[PDB]
RNA sequence: UAUUAUAUUUAUUCAUAUAAUUAAUAGGAUAAUAUUUGUAGUUUUUGAUACCAUGAUAAGGAUUAUAAAUUGAAAGUGUUAAUAUCAUAAUCAAAAUUUAUUAUUUAUAUUAAAUAUGUAUGUGUAGAUAAAAUAAGAAAUUA
């Protein structure tokens, strides 16, 4: 008939019941879109870095610049480990990501002495390069914070160029299932009624929704559920 | 209201004996509708012109299964008497039937043939208090 | 329904909506109804062209048509119930328990005026008012002046 | 105070409060507002446009000499927005008989294009013979140099779609950049009809080629008629083309994609009658178009649905 | 333990679409996830519901003339219906038929937009009178 | 004690309520083209109800007086905001008097448009009651 999942309860098992429409900060109803199929750093979890992103440069631009170089466009290789880099992107130069913060604070001379090539002026085009396009992005943020006017990241960079599959960092799309209780750092007291209410941090987070969302192929999606259908634990009207 | 004789007993207030504008009292209760007049017989509580057609309610307007009672503004017609068919009207307690047909009814509305307030009173629809008050007015014997 | 998950505190507020539809039905049926009345009751000839047996015939034809119209709204306005859009309190119009320009009952007018919600102006409770016209002939006179500026100032064509 | 809230415009106890403007202050406008000027929205109605031609316009350019000379023959063929009911056999007989007498290439071909269009509206199948008899020799065969007049091509294509015909693929191919380069001059309705036909016939590969060209030529994607996109997509069963169609689906707009789903669910649904030929079952493509729609729409929060089974853990 | 208003109901939309569509989660209204609307009523129940709600004129009301009950009870008194064949003996039948209920297009503006003199208002738009379709 | 008057006038036959389903959005001529013509995913909840379910505005003269000035008051009279856990009761006409709380036409001429009151002539006649010092006209027995 009814039970803790179906009934109205302010609290279930000593913690705020996430099932109540009125236990959430109304801001959580505001409309949003799915990120996950977009480039890693455009996603919403990285929002603190969003002001910093870099204008892109596509594969076409890259081949064009291979055959037809510009004098004051610099292509800068950000690949960090020498163990993983076996080829040379034409007309590129090597500033590994790990050094960037230091490198960009050298004088023209000192920079010349440490990296063996001229430090790009702040007007010049700077194209950044990495395996996946992740380290190149982070490096980009560095170059942008010293204020460099044209900084382009080429995502998919060395992997697309050379057909290698390598990665700058090992990060995986899957989030580890949330462990503890709901964090008191996300609990949001209301200012008018002084009423405690959930936010979408923690075990409730949009990442988890997108992660477990229906697959985009009917066959793989039907494989995921029992014969009779997708949600049979629920009463018909909650399905 | 004090006693609820219908649903509205719950919703309505009496407001003591309150005055309404002329000929608008919220509830149309025609106590006078049967109020004998020989000389005014054809003009009183009937159509203002004798060239008016009979109302809607003397006619079968649509495809009907049948009715329980006909309306009380229906006018009694020679066929009401002659045809020997059920002629009912909604009065209180339940329904009044015209059983004993007469031509003297003809041409008047059944409003006028049905006494709204009967000289007859049920002692069993009355509280002991109400029965007392009906004995004071010299209606019920006691 | 059956008092399950009702949204409004008073159920009867819905009746107010029903009422609106009544007026709508009247707009749909007034012209028709009145034409059928006028053509039905006309004793003089209708016209030069329609007279005599044709006219009698046409009259009966029309009132037959009018009786056939199921659901045609013939109820006179003063017999429709006035009920508040707020608390669903009812009052008889033309009485001190109904307030006409806001169309709310006395009860709601009181509540709304005292906690400021309506903007009105208080005037001495015992007189005719600030208004010139009411000051002259009272309710009937002001009623008349309204007729005069709605209609009579026009010489129609 | 109550279950019914105050409405802030009519209540003087809101309007004249300290958080708003009192009636004794000077009542002028506070700040100006330019909304429509700063960032303006383009007009898109919820309803489709009522006057639009809704067909494939065949562009009749005739010299006003043969236009008068040929009038008793042309009066039987479609003029603008007018579709005479003359039986197609008769019209083709008239062309076969009288056309060799006319000397103009341009005239003979405008006339032919009218014949084709007329036969497209009646769905008479024996009209391709006309293509093989006159046009094929100087247009489609053995690398002939000559470049057909646009209206003729549009007409023949329109005929191959209206009468579902394998022939279209040969003509269409000649219209890409290296050939006649006619493809960027096609109407949105042209694309619509093409897609629908190809879909019925069931060529995933035709569908792919056509969607690629449409996209490159900058057709109006959102205004391609939804029914025809659905019937085309429905035709796709092959793994690679399927991949293509996901990636491609991202080219439509939010709204378009929502109604791709609605239309799809209707054509296999309630509105299965609406089609002359019933759809064929693609459960995969149906599911996918629904899924795509769901991905691209704004997301709503229904917490009792998401967290239905949530239990807290003390780990 | 369970008190319903209606015993059974039905789906607005049909097998081909639904069987596949179910693998995609749809967001229900957060505060009242289950929706049972008048499209979902059974045929019988819709008929009953549709009769009621029309004051006196409407077929639900026992005395409208459209009543299918053979008997009705006023204050413990049982009244048997007068059949129409019998009603007609004293109360003549003037019945035009359905054409009487529809005025021409010409009059639509006199009538504030309507052609139809029926008891419910009739809209010409798709949505107000929409059932499932 | 000075800053000033109740003992006048007119009234009192007082009645009116009924025929159950409150739950969502959707734009069209003179717009650069969407059939989005015809927008189709039943089913897990329970209070304002006929019913217990707090709030809030009435009426009700008794001593701040005359000048350039109001004879109507907060102590609360059905409908309004946190206690729920029997029930569809609501006017769209034409309808059934028991309810303290209501100024009706009284003798020349008397029912025409929504249908509109048939009853009580009795020596202005018991007991008991009502109203007024304000554009009217009243004058002498405070705590
Ligand atoms: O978007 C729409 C809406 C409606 N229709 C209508 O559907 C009817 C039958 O639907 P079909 O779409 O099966 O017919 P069809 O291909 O032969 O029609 P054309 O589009 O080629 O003319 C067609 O005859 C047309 O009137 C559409 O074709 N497209
Ligand atoms: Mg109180
Ligand atoms: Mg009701």
């Amino acid at each position: 008939q009814a039970d803790r999942r179906t009934r109205h309860h302010m609290m279930v098992d000593g913690q705020i019941n996430p099932r109540e429409w009125f236990n959430w900060h109304p801001k959580e109803y505001q409309p949003w879109y799915f990120d996950r199929h977009k480039f890693l750093y455009e996603q919403r979890q990285y929002a603190q870095f969003h002001h910093l992103l870099c204008h892109q440069v596509y594969l076409k631009d890259m081949l064009h610049l291979m055959r037809y170089p510009e004098p004051y466009t610099h292509i800068i290789d950000c690949r960090t480990s020498t163990q993983k880099m076996h080829r040379w992107v034409p007309h590129s130069l090597w500033l590994p990501r790990d050094e960037v913060e230091y490198a960009l604070q050298l004088s023209a001379d000192e920079f010349l002495d440490m990296y063996g090539f001229r430090k790009p002026d702040k007007s010049d085009d700077v194209i950044l390069l990495s395996h996946n396009g992740i380290y190149s992005e982070q490096a980009g943020w560095e170059w942008k914070k010293q204020f460099f006017q044209h900084v382009y990241n080429y995502r998919g960079g060395t992997n697309e160029l050379f057909g290698e599959s390598y990665s700058d960092m090992n990060v995986s799309d899957v989030l580890s299932p949330w462990k503890g209780p709901f964090p008191q750092s996300g609990v949001f007291v209301d200012k008018w009624s002084k009423r405690k209410v959930l936010t979408r941090t923690g075990p409730f987070d949009r990442q988890y929704e997108m992660q477990d969302f229906a697959l985009p192929d009917l066959e793989l999606e039907k494989a995921r559920h029992p014969e009779e259908g997708p949600r049979q634990n629920m009463p018909f009207g909650l399905q | 209201l004090k006693i609820a004789k219908s649903a509205f007993g719950f919703y309505l207030a009496r407001r003591g004996q309150r005055k309404y504008p002329f000929l608008r009292r919220p509830h149309i209760k025609n106590t006078h509708s049967m109020n004998p007049s020989a000389p005014y017989f054809w003009s009183f509580m009937t159509a203002k012109s004798q060239m008016a057609f009979l109302p809607e309610e003397n006619y079968i307007t649509g495809d009907w299964t049948g009715k329980f009672f006909v309306s009380k503004r229906q006018v009694y017609t020679l066929q009401h008497a002659t045809s020997g068919a059920k002629v009912r009207v909604k009065s209180f307690p339940s329904i009044f039937e015209f059983n004993s047909p007469s031509r003297w009814n003809i041409g008047k509305e059944m409003n006028t043939l049905t006494k709204p307030r009967m000289d007859l009173i049920d002692e069993q629809m009355l509280t002991k208090k109400q029965r007392l008050d009906y004995v004071r007015a010299g209606l019920l014997p006691k | 329904m059956r008092h399950i998950g009702q949204d409004v505190p008073k159920r009867h507020t819905h009746f107010v909506l029903e009422s609106r539809l009544m007026y709508e039905k009247s707009f749909r049926d007034c012209w028709l109804h009145s034409v059928c009345r006028a053509i039905s009751q006309l004793d003089e000839p209708l016209s030069k062209t329609v007279v005599g047996t044709h006219q009698k015939m046409l009259q009966r034809k029309v009132t037959c048509f009018q009786y056939n119209q199921y659901g045609l709204f013939k109820t006179p306005y003063y017999r429709l119930a006035n009920v508040d859009r707020y608390h669903a309190v009812q009052g008889v119009a033309g009485t001190r328990e109904w307030v006409p320009y806001v169309n709310v009952s006395y009860w709601t007018m009181n509540k709304m005026v005292r906690g400021g919600n309506l903007l009105v102006h208080r005037v001495h409770y015992t007189g005719w008012g600030t208004d010139s016209h009411l000051k002259k002939g009272g309710w009937e006179h002001r009623w008349n002046k309204v007729l005069q500026r709605n209609v009579l100032q026009y010489s129609r064509i | 105070v109550g279950y019914t809230p105050v409405n802030p415009d009519t209540s003087p106890m809101v309007a004249y409060s300290q958080y708003h403007w009192h009636y004794n202050l000077p009542q002028g406008m506070e700040r100006p507002h330019s909304v429509n000027r700063t960032f303006a929205a383009p007009f898109q109605s919820n309803h489709s446009l009522v006057n639009k031609y809704r067909g494939v316009w065949i562009e009749f350019d005739m010299h006003p000499a043969f236009s008068v000379a040929l009038e008793p023959q042309l009066r039987k063929l479609p003029r603008g927005r007018t579709l005479p009911k003359t039986p197609a056999e008769e019209v083709i007989a008239d062309y076969t008989a009288l056309a060799p007498l006319v000397d103009d290439e341009k005239t003979r071909d405008l006339w032919l294009a009218k014949v084709f269009q007329h036969c497209a509206f009646q769905r008479c199948g024996g009209a391709m013979e006309l293509w093989e008899r006159y046009c094929h020799q100087r247009f489609t065969a053995e690398g002939a140099t000559a470049k057909p007049p646009l209206s003729l091509v549009k007409s023949v294509l329109f005929y191959c779609n209206k009468t579902d015909n394998s022939g279209w693929r040969a003509l269409f191919d000649r219209c890409l950049k290296d050939g006649w380069n006619y493809t960027p001059l096609f109407d949105t309705a042209q694309w619509s009809f093409m897609l629908k036909s190809i879909g019925r016939m069931g060529d995933e590969d035709g569908v792919r080629a056509v969607l690629e060209e449409m996209l490159d030529v900058q057709a109006d994607l959102d205004r391609v008629e939804a029914r025809s996109v659905v019937i085309a997509l429905n035709a796709v069963t092959n793994a690679d083309v399927y991949e293509f169609v996901k990636k491609y689906l991202f080219n439509f707009g939010e709204r378009k994609v929502k109604f791709l789903r609605t239309t799809y669910s209707d054509l296999r649904g309630h509105g299965a009658g609406k089609l002359r030929i019933p759809l064929k079952e693609n459960d995969n493509m149906y599911y996918h178009v629904c899924w795509h729609s769901s991905i691209r729409s704004p997301r709503q929060f229904s917490p009792r649905q998401l967290y239905f089974d949530y239990t807290p853990s003390t780990l | 333990s369970v008190s319903g208003v209606f015993s059974k109901g039905r789906g607005i939309g049909h097998e081909a679409t639904t069987s596949i569509l179910r693998y995609i989660p749809r967001a229900r209204v957060p505060w009242q996830p289950s929706r049972f609307g008048r499209e979902n009523l059974t045929a019988a129940d819709m008929a009953r519901l549709w009769s009621r709600g029309r004051y006196r004129d409407g077929p639900g009301n026992y005395n409208s003339g459209y009543c299918t009950e053979r008997t009705h009870v006023l204050e413990e008194n049982t009244v048997s219906i007068i059949p129409r064949r019998e009603l007609e003996k004293y109360m003549p039948d003037i019945t035009i038929g359905p054409k009487a209920l529809v005025t021409p297009v010409s009059l639509m503006n006199a009538r504030n937009g309507h052609r139809v003199t029926h008891d419910l208002l009739h809209s010409y738009d798709p949505h107000i009178g929409r059932l499932g379709k």
